[PDB]
RNA sequence: CGCAAGGCUGAAAAAUUGACGGAAGGGCACCACCAGGGGUGGAGCCUGCGCGCGCGCUACACUGACAGAGCCAGCGAGUACUCCCUUGGCCGAGAGGCCCGGGUAAACUCUGUCGUGCUGAGGAAUCCCUAGUAAGCGCAAGUCAUCAGCUUGCGUUGAUUACGUCCCUGCCCUUUGUACACACCGCCCGUCGCUACUACCGAU
């Protein structure tokens, strides 16, 4: 039980460390650090697998209306060197008419 | 040992064996990391004499240490004093008395003494989707990165 | 393994999947295509056969003859 | 020739597979070997019992084919490893 | 067409999940049918589940037909089981060596409806595309180590399972001299299997024996002169290719003609060769505490 | 269901009914006469109609948008255009319901993916 | 708990449907012909299999060397990856860290300088190959089995010659069935088994 063990039974076991001749390589990965790595990598692989399923089961003839009001990813050929598969997002700046620029420049 | 080159799963291990003879004796062996990853010594390597190939569960890190837990047989020594106390007898001294007698310090390893580890809060890199996949997936799940 | 082969070949039991006739469903006896109470139950079976002819006609016409 | 056809030809020459002879034919035979023949036939028609080279010898020299039994060698080495 | 194959794969997986749910139900319906014809009392939940009573009165007949074996299970092979002749091609890896090419020719001779295709520069999606385009039943890869094969990947089509197996103790056809061997007899072979009892073993037996053409059943027990054997011990399925002649009523003479393998399966994926992300069905569980004590198949 | 369970014509017509309904995509399975008893549904037929099946195939955003489109005559199935929004697409035609040849919708999709081939 | 669980004993058939063929006629096959190509087999390295054998790898010159100029890929992103081991020296009571020494392509194209010079492309045999195939070329990854002496991907350059024929070598199948019109074809052959009946021979 829990009252059938001594305090020396309950005494914690110390955690060893990286040897000093090898401290430059980083921290020594024990079980808890390993579980952190396994959760992170399994989560990223799960999301990448779901994206691969989506890209496979893509219908090639879909039509929303964001396709009328956005700038699609294109290809490496069309987008040139600055080509990430993501669609460019609106930074919020826009084209300003001449009258408003006159007003702003008068204030400046 | 210590990892030498680390692929996704398989890893070459250097400072554990001295020759392909010893490795071919220990072929098919159940090697184990400190992190808890099991693994298997599979085949000797050739060009550096003594290195080998191990197949692990998941990717081991260059900071890891690979251990192999074997069981070596030990036999006691066959000493026997009789303690003929009325006649006289030689009493073997102990370890601490031997050391205090002939002035040798007790051996210690600075690798072995317990110290405190400093663990920084492990943060990971974000997801990094490849370009062709991020270009090819449909409109409902296209990533938007300004 | 050689003995098991000899046993199988002598008391022949091969696990080969055998060629079934393609129309065992609609033609159970496999007749040749050339020159050639229980009354209540048979009446009920005739009724269901008529019902199925009618509903299959309706279902094909609703599917616009893609079936 | 194929394996099946060569085996059938060898057995018909050995008289183990031939047509069902009459009593007169049995009398003729009893009026007028096969063990060693059959052992040669099984040895030659189960050729994966022993490792063989297909090219033959590299340079033909004449003076006066199996090249090792891997199953028999493995059984013998395993018995030695036992003992 | 590729839209159609994707649609059928999705519908088959959805019907699989539906069969899972309905089998969890029909475990409980069968106790009702057995208690009816017997009279042994049954569980009160079974007796007072009213929806089960209505659905049971509707669907008695399928359970009885399954008991009599008249109907088949929803499977990737029961559609085209023994109606067509399942043709199959064998290829090598990217850069084949000469002994691997000869070995692929040997097993292309082993399957009587097989063709062999050179890889050359043939991207693996284009391979799967071409197979689904020419209605092939199955595809086979081979991986050499150095002139000696080490892996097969039996992949069924259009969306069936794959079996990835490692080979050992292989001896090729092309080492014995032509004076002793010869052209192998291409006839529709019989198949004998030994040691498979588990559902996994039955799955492997099905996806292995659906690579061979179906035999005419009128005199199959007596005619035919070539047999192929698959026996397993400790889930390493060992296969030989014999050709035999029946010298008597009570004795037969053998003659080993094909290669010998002891292939050990290390994966079965419910999903074809291109789909590395397919849901696995069984893989060689090593590096566990008892993965070497447990015996599958 | 009302026939006795051991009757050959009952079994043959059960398998026929289930196969016909599953090929016409009303049902989801082909093993339950109970699913025919309380799953065949005018809602199932309605979702097998054209605008909702192209909604599931993501031709359009909503069912109203799909109905407006195929009333404008943008959507063929096979090779013939369809102007009636009541056409019932079966499970073999769901793989073939596409846009029409010179559609402004097809041009807009191509312009989104930046692969607009003006030839 | 009971049955199973008492040794004329001492290792190496069925057949009215069966056994084996023959002749003719078809079909198929880079395990066949035909035309070409390419390996291995020559020298060295080594995994493997049983000193030998193959499989790969490297080297062997006109298809040259050197120097310039220009121009092309695809798959690849786990807070993760490093090839050593040491001479010295800094800061280190001690364990170490520093500093210095030693051991996104190949290709291709164009333009010039020079000129065959141990600076020699593989016998008998045997195996394979018919369109993005052979072959040349590099880049990536290392995925629970196999694989670093390597394995699998991926892109690039991309031909010659058949694509007919059963003549040779083989393999399969017809001579029974499985469908009806026109139209044609017209009793394939041998040696025995088994069965019914008939009489015969000689012992008891």
């Amino acid at each position: 039980m829990s009252s059938l063990r001594h305090a020396i039974q309950r005494r914690a076991h110390k955690e060893r460390a990286q040897p000093l001749e090898r401290q430059r390589l980083g921290i020594l990965e024990k079980k808890k650090d390993y579980r952190l790595r396994a959760r992170d990598y399994k989560k990223k692989q799960a999301v990448l697998k779901s994206l691969r399923q989506k890209a496979a089961e893509r219908n090639e003839d879909e039509f929303y209306f964001g396709m009328m009001s956005r700038k699609g990813p294109g290809s490496a050929l069309t987008r040139g060197k600055g080509f990430t598969g993501t669609v460019d997002g609106d930074r919020g700046n826009k084209a300003l008419s001449v009258e408003t620029v006159r007003l702003l420049k008068t204030q400046d | 040992g210590t990892p030498w080159k680390i692929f996704k799963n398989t890893a070459f291990i250097k400072d554990m064996f001295n020759s392909s003879l010893e490795i071919a004796k220990f072929e098919g062996a159940a090697i184990r990391t400190v992190s808890g990853i099991r693994g298997q010594i599979k085949r000797a390597l050739s060009k550096p004499e003594g290195y080998f190939r191990a197949t692990f569960e998941d990717k081991i890190l260059l900071s890891d240490i690979v251990i192999l837990k074997a069981w070596y047989p030990v036999k006691p020594k066959q000493f026997y004093n009789p303690a003929t106390n009325l006649i006289g007898w030689q009493s073997m001294r102990l370890t601490g008395e031997i050391r205090r007698a002939e002035n040798i310090p007790t051996p210690q390893n600075p690798n072995s003494t317990y110290r405190k580890i400093e663990r920084p809060e492990r943060h990971f890199n974000p997801l990094r989707v490849p370009k062709n996949l991020a270009a090819e997936l449909p409109f409902k799940s296209q990533i938007v990165q300004t | 393994i050689e003995e098991l082969i000899k046993r199988r070949i002598l008391a022949g039991e091969f696990d080969e999947v055998l060629r079934r006739r393609p129309d065992m469903f609609g033609n159970p006896h496999g007749v040749r295509r050339g020159l050639v109470a229980d009354e209540k139950l048979r009446r009920d079976e005739e009724e269901i056969k008529r019902m199925w002819k009618e509903i299959s006609a309706k279902l094909d016409a609703l599917s616009s003859w893609h079936y | 020739g194929s394996q099946l056809k060569r085996l059938k030809a060898s057995l018909r020459e050995q008289g183990l597979i031939g047509p069902q002879k009459s009593k007169k034919q049995k009398r003729q035979n009893a009026n007028d070997q096969k063990a060693e023949a059959l052992k040669s036939i099984r040895e030659q028609f189960n050729p994966f019992q022993f490792k063989t080279n297909a090219r033959g010898p590299k340079f033909e020299v004449t003076t006066n084919v199996i090249k090792g039994r891997p199953e028999l060698s493995r059984a013998r080495s395993e018995e030695k490893r036992r003992q | 067409m590729l839209r159609k194959q994707a649609r059928q794969r999705r519908d088959y997986l959805y019907r699989r999940a539906l069969l899972l749910r309905d089998a969890e139900i029909a475990e409980k319906r069968a106790k009702l049918r057995a208690a009816l014809a017997s009279g042994k009392p049954l569980d009160p939940k079974i007796a007072n589940d009213k929806e089960l009573r209505k659905d049971f009165d509707y669907d008695v007949s399928r359970d009885i037909a399954k008991e009599q074996g008249e109907i088949d299970i929803d499977d990737e092979y029961s559609e085209l089981s023994g109606i067509v002749d399942p043709r199959v091609l064998v290829t090598t890896s990217r850069d084949p060596s000469s002994r691997l090419m000869a070995f692929s020719k040997e097993i292309r001779l082993m399957f009587p409806t097989a063709i062999r295709l050179n890889r050359g520069n043939l991207i693996l999606p284009d391979l799967v595309m071409s197979a689904q385009r020419e209605r092939l039943s199955d595809i086979i890869l081979l991986h050499e180590h150095r002139g000696t094969p080490t892996a097969i990947t039996i992949s069924h089509f259009p969306h069936g399972p794959t079996l990835m197996a490692s080979l050992h103790n292989v001896v090729l056809r092309a080492d014995i001299p032509k004076s002793i061997k010869g052209t192998v007899s291409e006839s529709y072979p019989h198949l004998i299997f030994e040691g498979f009892r588990t559902p996994l073993g039955q799955r492997v037996v099905k996806i292995l024996k659906h690579l061979f053409p179906p035999r005419d059943p009128t005199n199959n027990a007596k005619s035919g002169n070539r047999v192929i054997t698959f026996v397993n011990q400790d889930d390493c399925i060992e296969v030989r290719h014999h050709v035999y002649v029946r010298t008597n009523y009570n004795s037969v003479e053998l003659s080993e003609v094909g290669p010998r393998f002891t292939m050990r399966p290390f994966s079965i994926t419910m999903g074809t060769l291109e789909n590395k992300d397919a849901d696995v069905e069984w893989h060689l569980s090593q590096y566990t505490r008892t993965g070497r004590k447990k015996n599958y198949f | 269901s009302l026939l006795p369970p051991d009757n050959e014509v009952r079994r043959k017509h059960e398998t026929l009914l289930l196969d016909k309904l599953y090929d016409m995509g009303i049902l989801s399975t082909k093993a339950k006469l109970s699913a025919v008893e309380h799953n065949v549904t005018v809602s199932a037929f309605a979702r097998r109609r054209l605008p909702v099946v192209m909604t599931r195939l993501r031709m359009a955003e909503t069912v109203q948008a799909a109905t407006k489109l195929i009333e404008q005559g943008h959507v063929r199935v096979g090779v013939e255009e369809v102007r009636d929004p009541a056409f019932l697409v079966t499970r073999n035609m769901e793989d073939f319901v596409t846009w029409t040849v010179g559609s402004k919708i097809k041009q807009n999709i191509m312009k989104y993916r930046d692969k607009l081939d003006d030839f």
